[PDB]
């Protein structure tokens, strides 16, 4: 009955991942898209399974306060977390150890984002307006850059030299990591165009895009080339919200560039066409806030990570 | 899961917090165990809580506390005067009136035009100072000592004594309620 | 010692009388006395011109020997050593709909 | 070949919907699938 073209190999085409116990606030599909990191306001990381039983196979703890904000690392057995309690923390993914605990930020480490092409270094920006640099095998921080306003939401280019930061100053800024090897750098680029505060940023599939959403209530399309018009602004995006919780909520490409998921505070997932810049997908089912929203690295699934201590993991029909 | 309450009855705060107090009460009308809610309307409001079951309130489309109707906000006669309906048959005894309830458990407001008559008699904006406090029955007899600080109106009756002796059931059914 | 890091590393041994010893390392006391599982002997020949000094070192196979420092000279490496589920569910769900 | 053709494709049984009641959505369609509203006279209430 119904026989509406299939597309995954998830059991079902709306799967709810129960087990947390607190706000889930990143979450991440696998490289290699078998697996998920899920990290929760209960300071824990679910690793579940994508397919055939949805297990969560392990639950790392170690982190003292809300663990905000997860990538995996570019081979997938290593993951970077980060969280409230001023402390990122790499962890070997099969095993259940943690590998490399750096805690140099003074207040809640927001965001971070780890280099997809080079060495093991990772972006994180945190509440001290000062977003850092750091490479996997020295123990001190690579860089550290001081903005004045608290840093919301960081990402690493794809190129690899580059670093993107936004936050409540109503400014997105890029800035230049080998041009600064000192300890007041001026910033690169100012993106302006929100009207305040930026909470989420995402490195398009081929890196000349990069997305924002703000408590602007608007998601914002950026080119990053650096011979662009005077006005770098692309895209705007309407649908999505930002309430009083003032949650992390996110950006995402699909793994093609087609598409773009925003976690809203209206519950809904909501998931444009880049090109037409209009509502695709408005799907329902959460009852908190939707922190961040993930396409799946092949097929066209999306998972969504909510305020309410669940995560729906389904597919997409058209 | 969530009382049937007047608006009036839930005072000007969006957020409300309140208790609920699962077989917390009879129903007034059904003398029914059921859950009670209790909350604060307001900052000037007292603590009204729910007075009669959950069905027996939205059989006659009423407000669990205060027992106007939920449309329009006035007592369950001048609603069924207005509604030209029938006298309740409902049963007033209490085996009669559980009997018709699990019956009608085991197996007419929503659809009317709006009553000009009911919208002429109806109060425009809420009744909010329904949600205060009681007067201060020391105040009255003279011998309150709490000062300006009771948690009672600080004022006497000022009533019809006719009135202030209105019961639960008429209120609920229709028959001979003063107000 | 170091070759703590050395134990189960298969290596060669020099003696006084300059023959080789190859086998892998068991134990080893503080007198320099080795254990050397699957050793050979190879014993230098003189090389008689027209022929490759690697290609006919006389092996004899010794077997487990143990190796006394007292003329035990020099030691190298000759290769390698020779060979929690959650609290989580995921159950099938309907997205609920307000209407 | 362009000879004639019509407008009456890409209708009827691709456009999915959900009975006007059920509260549940069983599968994760367009906005104009799941969403695009019942129809009718307001009704009283
Ligand atoms: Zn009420
Ligand atoms: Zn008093």
């Amino acid at each position: 009955k119904e026989g509406i073209t299939r597309t995954s190999n998830l059991s079902a085409p709306i799967i709810q991942l129960s087990g947390h116990a607190g706000e889930v606030f990143s979450m991440r599909f696998s490289p290699d898209g078998q697996c998920i990191a899920s990290g929760s306001f209960d300071k824990t990381i679910f690793l579940w399974r994508t397919y055939d039983e949805n297990e969560n196979y392990n639950v790392i703890a170690g982190h003292r306060n809300a663990v905000l904000e997860v990538h995996w690392f570019t081979d997938g057995e290593a993951l970077l977390s980060c969280s409230a309690d001023k402390t990122a923390r790499c962890w070997d993914a099969e095993t259940g150890a943690p590998i490399k605990k750096m805690g140099e930020h003074t207040a809640v480490v927001n965001s971070c984002c780890p280099l997809r092409r080079g060495a093991k270094v990772f972006v994180t920006g945190a509440d001290d307006s000062t977003v850092k640099v750091w490479d996997m095998r020295v123990k001190k921080s690579v860089h550290t850059l001081r903005s004045e306003f608290p840093v919301c939401a960081v990402a690493f280019a794809d190129a690899g030299d580059q670093v993107y930061s936004g936050g409540v100053d109503n400014a997105i800024k890029v800035w230049d990591l080998r041009r600064g090897g000192g300890a007041d750098v001026e910033p690169s680029m100012l993106l302006k165009g929100h009207s305040d505060s930026v909470t989420g940023l995402r490195v398009s599939p081929d890196g000349g895009h990069l997305l924002s959403n703000a408590m602007d209530n608007t998601l914002r399309e950026w080119d990053v080339r650096p011979y662009a018009p005077p006005n770098r602004c692309t895209k705007v995006f309407t649908g999505h919200m930002h309430n009083f919780e003032k949650n992390l909520l996110r950006c995402d490409y699909a793994a093609d560039g087609s598409k773009v998921a925003c976690g809203s505070a209206d519950r809904m997932v909501y998931i444009w066409d880049t090109s037409t810049r209009k509502l695709l997908y408005k799907l329902p089912g959460h009852s908190g806030s939707v922190n961040e929203v993930v396409f799946h690295s092949k097929e066209p699934i999306v998972a969504s990570a909510s305020s309410d201590k669940t995560i729906f993991l389904g597919e997409l029909t058209q | 899961d969530m009382p049937i309450v007047c608006e009036t009855c839930l005072g000007p705060n969006p957020f409300v917090r309140m208790q609920r107090i699962e077989f917390g009460g009879t129903c007034h009308i059904s003398g029914r165990p059921y859950t009670v809610f209790r909350w604060r309307p307001g900052n000037d409001a007292r603590y009204k809580k729910t007075v009669i079951c959950q069905e027996v309130a939205k059989a006659k489309n009423v407000c669990q506390v205060c027992l106007l109707d939920l449309e329009y906000g006035l007592p369950v006669q001048v609603r069924d005067a207005a509604m030209g309906v029938k006298p309740d048959e409902e049963p007033q005894s209490e085996v009669g009136k559980e009997y018709k309830l699990q019956m009608e458990a085991d197996a007419s407001y929503a659809a009317g035009r709006p009553n000009e008559m009911l919208q002429k008699l109806q109060r425009s904006q809420p009744y909010y100072k329904r949600n205060q406090a009681r007067v201060c029955s020391f105040f009255a007899k003279g011998q309150c000592t709490r000062g300006a600080e009771c948690p009672y109106r600080h004022e006497l009756p000022t009533a019809d004594p006719a009135l202030a002796n209105q019961s639960y059931k008429d209120r609920y059914y229709g028959t001979n309620d003063p107000v | 010692s170091k070759l703590l890091q050395y134990i189960n590393f298969r290596m060669r041994v020099t003696l006084v009388d300059s023959r080789q010893i190859v086998g892998r390392f068991m134990a080893f006391d503080r007198h320099m006395n080795l254990v050397l599982g699957d050793s050979e002997e190879f014993r230098r020949l003189p090389p008689k011109k027209g022929k490759s000094e690697e290609e006919r070192e006389e092996r004899r196979v010794l077997g487990l020997v143990l190796l006394r420092g007292e003329e035990i000279v020099s030691l190298t490496i000759e290769g390698p050593p020779p060979n929690p589920g959650g609290p989580g569910i995921g159950r099938a769900v309907g997205r609920g709909m307000p209407a | 070949l362009v000879l004639r053709g019509n407008e009456a494709k890409s209708l009827g049984e691709v456009r999915k919907l959900q009975d006007a009641g059920a509260r549940k959505v069983m599968y994760n369609l367009p906005v104009e699938d799941m969403h695009a509203p019942v129809l009718g006279p307001a009704h009283p209430y």
